[PDB]
């Protein structure tokens, strides 16, 4: 099993091997004076880029068969009328041939199709007679017992339901994500021609660095090494020993984004203005956040919890969710805002947002962030109007607990409570945390000391021209943040500060 | 001296908790009055920045209560001021839930009385 | 529903039979529906639910149901049981706006007569009651169950006993304070189950569990 290369991938080689092979492997005497056909197919799915069609391509080279024939899925439509499906009937012809010629002595073929749903959805246009097509052959009228189709995709949940009943699809497998395990073993096979031929330095411990990488599909630690290696060579350019160490390693670690793991520069991006504690409020906010990640992350059966936070316009909100995410640590980290839906379609969105969903629920560890609704629901008061499937998406998406121990956090962010409770829509959230804006002096001081807006002198006479002035100071710190800036890049800080900031409030 | 000065700062904000749970229902009635006028319609809508301070008063007054019957428990006077306290503020949570359930049954008979009749002509498509 | 159970497996003239769970929501509707379907042993046995119709299009909403229908003529004894009914139908009430092919599909296909005698039986669920009374659509079913939320103490004490979470001084002193700071008692059964684990964790001691208690009712 391992002699070969894939490591991880236990248990589904086990299973493979007595399901598929173990009718192939004996006298042909024994299996006929058993009275058994040959399974004639296989359906193995997952994530992308796990490693699928490496595992199908090595099994044919384990029985000696034909070299594989390949073809992918949306190729196959052609614009005429039936060739899209001649092309279908085309790949057969062989088989037939060396099965009439030679009889029960042939040697077996293989083909491969990929991604299958892509035309095999199912039945009741070109489709139907595609599906059919292959229904037709794949078990006919005439007997045809020394072929072999391997069936690769990610979603099974929509092929049509004749083609996966005893007799066209019979086994069925599931690929995930690698576990420590999985990394560390990855490590080892991939690094052969490095460790023989002797060009990787003695100090490098790959177990330390299957440690460091969680999430990593199987794929890009290729990347990774191959990177290295690069590094390692082109800062040499000496013969003396080209060694790759250590650096070169962290390097490309550092470089790389795993496709599964944590979008840092967006959170970076979101929170570019800084988190100075101009008050009491902020010390407590974080504080409760932080104790929700521990249930989360401690619990047995809260395998889900939606938690929304929500305050007047312009009060920082979703500054404060990037905040508590990114002092979490945990592996998987993605962010929903209006800024990339813009522009698409309807069903651009709506898909866009189910595939975001689906996704999270392969990895063990998550949360997710969503960054304004009334905006994603399109209102607008004057009608009102909205769009209503949308809604409903992420009316249903707010339920669903993950298939299996696997487990999420749901952040939320909204500025217009009163608008959602005439929507019938609060049921979804079990807690809440507020966000008011500031009203007081001091928290002003405090701001504009971090702030470094003036000299001392400045600072003391504008508090106290507010305080002789404004008695019910309220505003958000947004318009306090561009104001101050405005009034520093400006002449005379009374002049335009103190007018500007009645002006606001 | 401490003690009472804590105990001072919790029947302070209690009191403006219920200040707060009084401006509300006002808020309430009057977004029940007037559907009509469309900006003032908007405007109400301000009862948002009540909501977010009572829940955060809330929050306080739970970790101050909380830290002051810890304190209490070596003295019976202690005691019986947290005591105190703990009745008021479940008092205010109860005002607080009757307010809620109260608006919940009067938003589900405005909404019965608008689309139980006859429509404004058809949509566009 | 035992009784229903057994009464649709022999009868002669008896091939379709509906029935209604309603109640608030939180209630727990759609446990009680499982555990009735479970005991049965009805050999075909297939569940719709806004989980798997999640994300298509409309007219895919429409083929996926009319092909679960359609199958489930062809055993001879059958059951299916309908999830949240007013939300399969896009139900939301400023203006109110839902979809309404799914709604009539589903009002011509809870009448139909199985062919050949075969025997089905359907249960349905909502939590919104008076919207179904609005519509009109009340006339499909023979009967209806109702279920209420639980109003007494002695109740969530054989809850905290069968979770193991009370202890014994505990369990006294929960119920007294409680006893004498909330007069009525209704809350769902979720949300206690929820509320008695976040309760668990975190000051196990009877305060937080009564002041949350009070704060679902
Ligand atoms: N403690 C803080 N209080 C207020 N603003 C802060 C704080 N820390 C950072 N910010 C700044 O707030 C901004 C990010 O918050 P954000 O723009 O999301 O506010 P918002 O009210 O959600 O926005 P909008 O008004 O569009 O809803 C950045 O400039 C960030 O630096
Ligand atoms: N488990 C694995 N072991 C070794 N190599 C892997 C593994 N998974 C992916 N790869 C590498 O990725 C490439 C195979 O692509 P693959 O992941 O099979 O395509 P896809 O999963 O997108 O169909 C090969 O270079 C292969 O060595």
């Amino acid at each position: 099993f391992e002699d070969l290369g894939v490591g991880g991938l236990d248990k589904e080689f086990t299973k493979i091997f007595r399901r598929a092979f173990a009718s192939r492997i004996f006298p042909p005497s024994v299996i006929e004076k058993l009275g058994i056909s040959h399974v004639k197919g296989l359906l193995l799915y997952g994530p992308p880029g796990t490693g699928k069609t490496l595992i199908a391509r090595k099994i044919g080279t384990m029985l000696n068969a034909k070299e594989p024939k390949i073809v992918n899925g949306p190729e196959i439509l052609s614009k005429y009328v039936g060739s899209s499906e001649e092309n279908i009937r085309n790949l057969f012809k062989d088989a037939e041939a060396e099965y009439r010629a030679k009889g029960e002595e042939s040697s077996l073929h293989i083909i491969i199709f990929d991604e299958l749903d892509s035309v095999f959805k199912q039945r009741g246009g070109v489709g139907d007679n595609v599906v059919n097509q292959l229904l037709a052959k794949m078990d006919g009228v005439d007997q045809l017992n020394n072929i072999l189709v391997i069936g690769m995709t990610n979603r099974k949940d929509l092929i049509d339901s004749a083609l996966l009943r005893p007799g066209r699809f019979e086994v069925q497998v599931e690929i995930h994500l690698p576990d420590e395990k999985g990394r560390l073993q990855i490590f080892d096979i991939q690094t052969k021609k490095m460790r023989e031929n002797n060009m990787m330095s003695d100090d490098v411990n790959l177990a330390e660095l299957a440690a460091l990488t969680k999430n990593f599909s199987g794929a890009e630690i290729e990347g990774l090494v191959k990177s290295a290696s690069s590094f390692a060579i082109n800062k040499t350019v000496d013969i003396a020993k080209l060694k790759v160490t250590r650096e070169d390693f962290l390097n490309a670690l550092n470089d790389v984004t795993p496709a599964f793991g944590i979008s840092e520069e967006d959170l970076k991006t979101c929170v570019e203005g800084g988190m100075m504690l101009y008050s009491e409020r902020v010390n407590s906010i974080l504080k409760n956040g932080a104790r929700y990640v521990r249930q989360v992350r401690e619990s047995d059966k809260s395998r889900l919890v939606s938690l929304l936070i929500h305050g007047p316009a312009g009060s920082g909100k979703t500054a404060l969710a990037a905040e508590i995410a990114l002092k979490s640590g945990f592996p998987f980290i993605r962010l929903i805002s209006p800024n990339e839906l813009s522009g698409m379609s309807e069903s651009a969105k709506i898909a866009y947002i189910d595939n975001t969903f689906r996704d999270a629920y392969k990895s063990p560890l998550n949360i997710l962030v969503i960054d304004s609704l009334e905006t994603l629901v399109d209102w607008v008061p004057i009608g009102p109007r909205f769009s209503n499937n949308i809604l409903q998406m992420l009316k249903v998406a707010l339920k669903r607990k993950p298939p299996q121990d696997r487990r999420l956090l749901i952040m939320t962010t909204t500025s217009a409570y009163s608008v959602l409770q005439q929507m019938d829509i609060l049921s979804c959230f079990d807690n809440e945390i507020a966000v008011p804006n500031m009203t007081n002096l001091d928290e002003l001081n405090n701001v504009m000391i971090e702030s470094n807006f003036l000299d001392d002198a400045g600072r003391v006479k504008v508090i106290n021209e507010l305080s002789r002035s404004c008695p019910n100071f309220n505003v958000g710190i947004k318009k306090t943040l561009t104001n101050i800036e405005t009034a520093r890049h400006d002449e005379d800080p009374v002049n335009e500060l103190v007018e500007l900031m009645t002006q606001s409030a | 001296v401490g003690f009472m000065n804590k105990i001072s700062q919790i029947n302070r904000d209690l009191d403006k908790y219920d200040h707060t749970i009084n401006q509300v229902d006002s808020l309430h009635k009057r977004l029940l009055t007037e559907v009509n006028e469309e900006q003032a319609s908007h405007l109400r809508h301000s009862l948002d920045n009540f909501v977010a301070q009572a829940t955060d008063l809330q929050f306080k007054l739970k970790n101050e209560i909380k830290s002051a019957q810890r304190d209490g428990i070596h003295d019976t006077n202690k005691q019986a001021q947290a005591e105190n306290s703990r009745q008021r503020f479940l008092k205010l949570i109860q005002d607080y839930r009757i307010v809620d359930s109260n608006y919940k049954e009067e938003n589900k008979e405005q909404a019965k009385r608008q689309y139980m009749i006859i429509q404004p002509e058809a949509t566009e498509d």
